[PDB]
């Protein structure tokens, strides 16, 4: 996880993903309740600054989320023999 | 309106005050029942003055075992006592379980029924041997004591519990701490005395892994 | 004292008072004294 | 300003500007009344205790932090000897981390001594817990007038707690219990460090405050996590 | 939504409930007027639903249940730990765990047991111990009595911490009904916590203890001289020596470089060839990798946060058009019946037991414990019965659920109320698949045992004669055989040695060894398939028929456990869903039994043995694959060549296995008068007796009255399973015992 390993530029690369993915819809967070398809747009507790639902829970999964896929990537990346 | 044994603690229903030492410390809710309240007031004042005499008698041998006279220790001082005794151990015993049987079946049924030995069935005496309190005779147990007038009497009593109570604490001192060093209280008192920063319960190796 | 004396005189404890006592007592007999066949004094 | 991070919603309904904390912190939910409803003691998850626990935790925590850090910076100072000044857990508290041998009686000695003085201190405090004012009633060496307390148990005040009894005022009695209970959430975190920065350093905690000091990047939670003891 | 609502002093602490045994129920706070009010007492005792129709009481009831049953364990196991600290040769066995055989009860020399302090070696006499508890203290790694003295005395400690914490939370402080009902969250924290936690800690405690002590106790280190395990993890020099990973300290972990892990949670298939267990650097990568699993499981389920899983969606969302409304209600059953969940968690408890005594039996997991014969075959029978009997035990509170908590409001055209209304049809498949499995199985063994006795066994089906090979688990041995070749190229070895190639030996005996299968084993194999379809379709029809039937429509209203309804309709004895179970634990008995038969003969004479330089010689003679295909052939060569040693045990070490082989057959024998009989035969000669004891004046105020007909059952069933439990458990002690 040293700055500039490839480890470190997939792992941050799928963190900030991930909160782009949970920041405008696009991911079912705590505002957004999950059908097949993710809709309806719900409201509970609040988010504490900036807009939308980013509560202390939603940037908690999500983080949790981008980190375990990260896992994924790096080792099945390390795996095949690439980074 | 009384001390209790915990400060701000409830004091138990059947523990009025009334009796010798009525501290209300009764978690286990023993000597409820009146007739097992008298037998537990009998039980504590006979085992309390068992346990005084047995302390003193130990504080007595060791003390004069420290002063330089020979005297065995408080353990196993029956051991090099039967070797020298005329009484040989098994007569011994026996002979102190029939006298105390005597004695006490007879406080005994003093107990079950107040003033029933006092009807002159043992040798005639009817003012003796008959019980004036739960567990305090009368008669000959009172030679020449202040029993009669009711406050120093009462004294007395609290005296005599509390002393009771730790008599009993010294005899389980005594036997833990002998365990613990195997040498006479008097012995560990010294010890306490001369080095208390270090000689304690702590630094003897054994009670403490 | 009384309420659970009451439970302490049903017949449970009943069951295991005597069984211990008696128990108890032919263990020591059998233990101090060796395995006899014969009622010979 | 008000309320926090978590912030759970159905939460603030049931604290709004009462108690000495209420910053609206309580994303899990523990100081509902409906939680131990009924009649008698019950248990332990009521906001009464809660508050009194959590004030006695901060307390112990200032007590703690204080006494954690106080010898080091005196021992790289002239104040106390350096004989004397050890890091916190060789003191004698983790004898596997190590004690103090030149100490004036033995560590169960000293155990023993703390343990008579502070079970008749907390024991005192629990009865006076269960039963208000219930300990300056029973005879206690004179001192009786001393442990009336107040309304609330964990605030007892009276002739020694409150010696200096400053703050009759409303608003700088409520100003000193926000600030006693800020200082007491400080001293949370405090702790928290010291026993985290003694296990993955097995230094002291000014001693790791030097190292970030010095070198933030090469002395930092990713270098240490990854060296020697963590 | 999700909280914690409790409600303070319900029930006060006294023992006035305690003066009066009968209280619980109504019908029996009136007195003993019969001797079946004592039955009735102690057969009631548990049964929460007749006590009071308030689910919160009986969540409480159960709660505090579970509870004393927790600290009741929890003693038993701080009593086994104090008695290996005590009366035990651990220190011995830890030298010379291939010599000496392990030993932790200690008999007093009161009347004769002297005898059974056996010679188990290390200068050491007591009863020789088959619970294998003495491997799983090499496996965790402790090496003195002082650390088992202090387990035992955790364990009582926290024994006493469950015991109180069942007196709190029901008598001081007992949740309300929405306490227990937030199954969202009881899910997420018993799997992410208790679960996940433990596996985490067990993880832990293997790399930085267990992991030190196992790899220098096989390297022929004392375990006088093996540092204690918290010098390991205080100082990382001493564990970076044996692990050069610790030296790293932590930094592959975060910076992502788990494959400088290698050394210490290795991927290696087999066993350790010093002791015969599993390696522990791969039992640490294991219990870390189902830490990882439960940890992410454990966050599925929504229950304050908004996100997550909701069961009642998750259940109403899966609905296909053969089965209508599909598991429409089921979260509103499970949410409010005891029994429900009780049925699937008993089903799935047992069968999971059921996969432990197999798992353990093919891997062995701990250090000695291959080669130690008698611990391999007492934890597989073992684990085999209790697995049985919580599968039995979830067809029984099944039916009481059917019986009781079932109503037909919430469940229309949902899967429970379709699997009610095609029982007749799976019923009657289930008897064919039942007497086609019964035929081409017993009627093979019966052909075979017939074409012995008639001289001609090239007419059997055997192996020499005509075959029906195993061609499907013959190539699944095969395939995961070859499994580490191709599909899992980074394994070491094969999983296991089942189907391998080499033979392990501890000791000079057979630790582990590959298993061949021939028609024998097909023959047994469709055995216990014809044997589990038959319990499993007396279970079932108990269950679906325990409501409504074509014979008795109004069974629902008769109650679970009742005798009969009368000799109408020809006689409906034994109609009642109870009465089903209880020929299903003796099914169950037979299927077991079976099993454990298979078992013991097939790893005696094709597994388990003496290692030599000339081959690999077995504890028989190898005969499984020209015996087991009849059924004298299995008795002579099965109960008859073995058991030599049970009867000829008296005088020796194991002469009470055969007193208690002979007290099960005596119990066993007894168990058939509550079985054959009846209750009016019983009731008049009790008649005669009360005149009897009435004619000189000793009748007693409580009427002697007969065993109720359900009583009889009960009573017949559990000395017949006790005995034939009891019987089987002896003999193959006796046998693993003189012989391995
Ligand atoms: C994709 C971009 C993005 C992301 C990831 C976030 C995420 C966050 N912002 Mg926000 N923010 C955004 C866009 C974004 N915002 C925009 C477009 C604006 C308007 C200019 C803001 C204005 C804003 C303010 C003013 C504050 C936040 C705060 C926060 C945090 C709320 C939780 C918390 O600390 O309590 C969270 C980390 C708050 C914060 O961090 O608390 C200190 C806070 O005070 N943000
Ligand atoms: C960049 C994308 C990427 C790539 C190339 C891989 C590649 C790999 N990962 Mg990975 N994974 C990814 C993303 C990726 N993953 C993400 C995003 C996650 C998070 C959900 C995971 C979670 C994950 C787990 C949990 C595991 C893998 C495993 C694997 C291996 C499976 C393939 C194999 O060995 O043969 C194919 C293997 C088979 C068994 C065939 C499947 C046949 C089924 C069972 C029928 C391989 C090295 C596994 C591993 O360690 O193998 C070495 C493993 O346990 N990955
Ligand atoms: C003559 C023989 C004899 C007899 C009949 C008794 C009988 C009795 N003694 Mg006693 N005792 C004896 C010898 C005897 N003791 C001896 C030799 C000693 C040693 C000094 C004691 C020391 C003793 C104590 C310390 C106590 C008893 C107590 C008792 C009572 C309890 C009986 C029981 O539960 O068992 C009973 C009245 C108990 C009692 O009186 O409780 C009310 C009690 O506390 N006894
Ligand atoms: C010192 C403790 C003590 C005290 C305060 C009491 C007090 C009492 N007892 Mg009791 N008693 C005691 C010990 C004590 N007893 C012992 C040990 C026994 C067993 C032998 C008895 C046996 C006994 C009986 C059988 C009866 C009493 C009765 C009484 C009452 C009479 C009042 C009286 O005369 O005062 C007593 C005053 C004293 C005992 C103080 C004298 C203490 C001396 C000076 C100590 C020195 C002697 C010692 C052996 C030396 C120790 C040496 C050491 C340093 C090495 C009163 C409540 C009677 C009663 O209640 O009737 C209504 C009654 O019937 N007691
Ligand atoms: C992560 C939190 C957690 C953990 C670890 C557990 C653990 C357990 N629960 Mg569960 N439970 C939880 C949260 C948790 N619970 C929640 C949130 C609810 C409400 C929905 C419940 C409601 C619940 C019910 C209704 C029942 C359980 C039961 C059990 C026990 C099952 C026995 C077993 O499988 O053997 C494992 C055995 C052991 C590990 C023995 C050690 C036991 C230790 C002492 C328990 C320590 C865990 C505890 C959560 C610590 C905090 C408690 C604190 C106040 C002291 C097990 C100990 C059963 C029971 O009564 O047993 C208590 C039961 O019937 N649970
Ligand atoms: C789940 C069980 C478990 C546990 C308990 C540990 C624990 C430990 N391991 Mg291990 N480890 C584990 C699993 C576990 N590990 C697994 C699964 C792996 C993967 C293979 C590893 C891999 C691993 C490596 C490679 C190394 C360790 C090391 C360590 C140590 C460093 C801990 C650390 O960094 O935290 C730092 C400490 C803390 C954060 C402290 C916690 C906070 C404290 C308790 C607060 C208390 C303060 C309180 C307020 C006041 C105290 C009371 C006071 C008044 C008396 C520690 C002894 C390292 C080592 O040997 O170092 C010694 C090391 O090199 N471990
Ligand atoms: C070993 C003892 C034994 C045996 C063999 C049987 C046999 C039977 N019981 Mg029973 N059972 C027994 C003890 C036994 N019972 C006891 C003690 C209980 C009380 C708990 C029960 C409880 C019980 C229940 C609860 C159920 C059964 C059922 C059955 C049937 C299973 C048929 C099947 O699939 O196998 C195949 C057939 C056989 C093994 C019979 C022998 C066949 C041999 C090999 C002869 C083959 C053909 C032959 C050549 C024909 C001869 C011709 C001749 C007339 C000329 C069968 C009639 C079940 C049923 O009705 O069927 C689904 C059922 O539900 N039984
Ligand atoms: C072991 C023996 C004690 C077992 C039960 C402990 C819990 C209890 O009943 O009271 C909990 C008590 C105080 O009761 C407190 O009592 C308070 C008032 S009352 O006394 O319950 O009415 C109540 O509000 C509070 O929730 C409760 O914790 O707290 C303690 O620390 C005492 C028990 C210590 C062990
Ligand atoms: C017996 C007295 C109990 C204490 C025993 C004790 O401390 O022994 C330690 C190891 O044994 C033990 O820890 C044994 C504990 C059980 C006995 C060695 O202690 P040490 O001399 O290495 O102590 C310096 C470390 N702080
Ligand atoms: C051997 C036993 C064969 C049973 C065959 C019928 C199964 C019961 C049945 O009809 O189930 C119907 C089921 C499809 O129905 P749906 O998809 O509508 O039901 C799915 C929901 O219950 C979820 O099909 C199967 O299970 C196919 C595999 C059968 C094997
Ligand atoms: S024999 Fe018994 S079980 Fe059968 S119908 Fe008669 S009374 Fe009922």
């Amino acid at each position: 996880s040293f700055i500039g390993s490839p480890t470190n530029l997939i792992m941050v690369s799928s963190i900030g993903a991930c909160l782009f993915a949970s920041r405008f819809g696009l991911a079912p967070s705590v505002r957004k309740v999950a059908q097949p398809l993710k809709l309806s747009d719900r409201e509970v507790l609040q988010t504490t600054g900036d807009p939308a639902g980013f509560t202390a829970t939603d940037v908690l999964a999500m983080g949790a989320a981008g980190h375990a896929i990260g896992v994924g990537i790096v080792l099945g990346l390390k795996g095949i023999g690439q980074l | 309106d009384r001390p209790l044994w915990s400060p701000g603690s409830e004091p138990p229903a059947w523990l009025d005050g009334s009796l010798a030492g009525d501290y209300g410390f009764d978690p286990l809710h023993l000597s409820e029942e009146p007739e097992m309240r008298k037998w537990m007031v009998q039980a504590e004042l006979v085992h309390a003055r068992w346990a005084m005499l047995g302390v003193a008698g130990i504080l007595f041998t060791s003390i004069a075992a420290k002063t330089g006279a020979p005297f065995p220790d408080w353990y196993d001082a029956g051991k090099e006592a039967i070797k020298t005794s005329p009484a040989p151990l098994g007569s011994l015993i026996f002979t102190e379980l029939l006298l105390f049987g005597w004695v006490e079946t007879k406080r005994l049924y003093d107990l079950r029924n107040p003033g029933s030995q006092g009807d002159g069935s043992f040798l005639g005496i009817t003012d003796g041997l008959k019980g004036k309190e739960n567990g305090y005779p009368g008669g000959l147990f009172d030679p020449m004591g202040m029993s009669k007038n009711e406050a120093s009497y009462k004294e007395a009593k609290v005296k005599e519990i509390k002393n009771g109570r730790l008599a009993m604490l010294a005899f389980v001192g005594f036997i833990a701490q002998h365990h613990a060093t195997h040498k006479s209280p008097i012995d560990n008192l010294l010890d306490h005395v001369a080095d208390p920063f270090h000689v304690t319960f702590a630094t003897n190796g054994v009670s403490i892994p | 004292m009384k309420d659970f004396t009451t439970y302490l005189s049903t017949a449970p404890v009943v069951g295991l008072g005597w069984a211990i006592f008696t128990s108890g007592l032919l263990i020591e007999i059998n233990r101090f004294f060796p395995d006899p066949l014969v009622f010979s004094f | 300003d008000f309320l926090y991070v978590g912030s759970d919603a159905a939460a603030l309904k049931y604290l709004d500007g009462t108690l000495p904390g209420d910053y609206g912190f309580d994303p899990l939910g523990l100081l509902d009344p409906s939680v131990s409803g009924g009649k008698g003691e019950g248990g332990f998850v009521n906001p009464r205790w809660l508050q009194y626990s959590e004030v006695i935790h901060a307390r112990w925590a200032m007590l703690g932090a204080a006494g954690c850090i106080a010898p080091e910076i005196l021992g790289k100072a002239g104040v106390i000897p350096a004989e004397t000044a050890v890091d916190w857990f060789r003191t004698g508290v983790i004898p596997p981390a190590g004690v103090y041998k030149n100490f004036w009686a033995d560590p169960f000695t000293l155990f023993f001594i703390e343990v008579v003085a502070i079970q008749f201190a907390e024991l005192k405090r629990l009865q006076d817990y269960k039963n208000p004012g219930s300990q300056s009633r029973q005879y206690f060496l004179g001192l009786e007038g001393l442990f009336k307390g107040s309304d609330n148990p964990a605030y007892p005040g009276g002739p020694f707690f409150n010696f200096a009894n400053f703050g009759k005022t409303e608003e700088e009695m409520k100003k000193l219990k926000l600030n006693e209970i800020k200082n007491g959430r400080l001293a949370m975190l405090a702790m928290f460090g010291y026993g985290a920065q003694a296990v993955i350093t097995g230094d002291g905690p000014f001693d790791n405050l030097l190292a970030h000091l010095a070198d933030p990047t090469g002395n930092n939670l990713i270098t240490n996590l990854g060296g020697k003891f963590g | 939504k999700v909280k914690i609502a409790v409600d303070r002093n319900p029930v006060e602490t006294n023992f006035e409930k305690w003066a009066k045994p009968g209280h619980f129920s109504r019908a029996l706070a009136k007195g003993p007027n019969t001797t079946t009010w004592i039955w009735n007492l102690h057969a009631d005792a548990h049964d929460f639903d007749n006590h009071t129709s308030d689910l919160e009481e009986i969540s409480r009831k159960v709660f505090s249940a579970h509870f004393g049953q927790l600290g009741i364990i929890l003693i038993w196991l701080s009593g086994m730990y104090f008695h290996g600290a005590r009366f035990s040769n651990y220190e011995g066995w830890l030298s010379d765990p291939t010599h000496i055989k392990p030993s932790a009860q200690v008999v007093w020399p009161i009347v004769g047991q002297e005898i059974l302090n056996g010679d188990v070696g290390g200068g050491f006499q007591g009863i020789q111990i088959t619970s294998g508890f003495f491997q799983l203290w090499r496996a965790s790694g402790i090496t003195s009595e002082l650390q088992l003295y202090s387990t035992a005395i955790g364990g009582l400690v926290l024994a006493a911490a469950c015991f109180f914490a069942g007196w709190f939370h029901y008598h001081k402080a007992a949740p309300k009904l929405e306490w227990f009902q937030n199954v969202e969250s009881m899910l997420n924290h018993h799997l992410a916590g208790l679960l996940g936690l433990g596996s985490l800690a067990w993880a832990g405690h293997q790399i930085h203890v267990s992991l030190p002590v196992n790899k220098l106790l096989d390297a022929g280190v004392d375990p006088k001289e093996i540092p204690l395990p918290h010098e390991f993890l205080l100082n990382q020099s001493i564990i970076a020596d044996l692990y050069p990973s610790f030296s790293k300290g932590l930094a592959p972990f975060f910076t992502l470089n788990w494959a400088e892990y290698s050394d210490f949670l290795t991927f290696k298939g087999g066993l350790n060839p010093v002791t015969g267990g599993l390696w522990l650097s791969d039992t640490a990568h294991h219990h870390l990798a189902i830490a990882v699993l439960f940890l992410v499981a454990g966050h599925q389920y929504r229950t304050n946060w908004g996100i997550g899983h909701s069961i009642k969606d998750i259940l109403e969302s899966h609905k296909g058009p053969f089965t209508g409304n599909g598991h429409a209600g089921l979260y509103e059953i499970l949410t409010t019946s005891w029994h429900a969940q009780l049925a699937i968690n008993l089903a799935l408890f047992g069968s999971l037991s059921i996969i432990v005594a197999h798992h353990m039996y093919a891997m062995p997991p701990y250090p000695y414990l291959a080669t130690d014969y008698g611990t391999q075959l007492s934890l597989f029978t073992h684990h085999m019965w209790i697995g049985g009997f919580c599968v039995v035990g979830a067809g029984a509170h099944a039916a009481i659920f059917m019986v009781r908590d079932y109503d037909p409001t919430n469940n229309y055209n949902n899967l429970l109320d379709r699997v009610i209304r095609h029982r007749d049809a799976i019923i009657s498949h289930l008897n064919w698949v039942s007497i086609f499995l019964g035929f081409h199985s017993f009627g093979l063994y019966i052909h075979n045992d017939t074409m012995s006795a008639l001289g001609r066994p090239q007419d059997m089906f055997s192996d020499t004669a005509i075959q029906l090979q195993p061609v499907f688990a013959q190539w699944i041995q095969n395939t995961h055989f070859t499994a580490p070749q191709l599909t899992a190229p980074n394994a070491l070895a094969a999983t296991s040695l089942t189907w391998g190639g080499d033979v392990v030996a501890v000791g000079g005996k057979v630790a582990m060894m590959p298993i061949a299968l021939g028609t024998s084993d097909f023959l047994v194999h469709h055995i216990h398939a014809f044997t589990i379809h038959v319990t499993v379709l007396i279970l079932l029809k108990g269950v679906l028929f325990a409501r409504s039937s074509r014979l008795i429509p109004d069974k629902a209203n008769l109650g679970f456990r009742f005798p009969c309804d009368g000799p109408g309709r020809g006689g409906t004895c034994q109609v009642s869903a109870w009465d089903h179970v209880f020929l299903g634990l003796f099914w169950m008995y037979n299927s077991l039994s079976i099993v454990i038969f298979h078992f013991s003969w097939k790893m005696q004479s094709d597994v388990w043995g003496t290692v030599t330089d000339s081959g690999v010689s077995h504890i028989t003679g190898g005969n499984f694959a020209q015996s087991a295909n009849t059924i004298n052939g299995w008795l002579r060569d099965f109960l008859w060549a073995q058991s030599s040693q049970v009867i000829q045990s008296y005088g020796s070490a194991l002469s009470a296995y055969g007193l208690m082989f002979l007290g099960a057959h005596f119990v066993w024998a007894f168990s058939l008068m509550f079985l054959f009989s009846g209750r009016g035969y019983w009731q008049e000669l009790i008649e005669s007796i009360v005149w009897a004891h009435n004619k000189l004046r000793v009748a007693p105020s409580i009427q002697p009255r007969a065993l109720s007909i359900t009583q009889g059952r009960a009573v017949g069933v559990a000395h017949y399973l006790l005995g034939g439990i009891a019987t089987t458990w002896s003999f193959f002690l006796a046998r693993i015992i003189a012989v391995g």
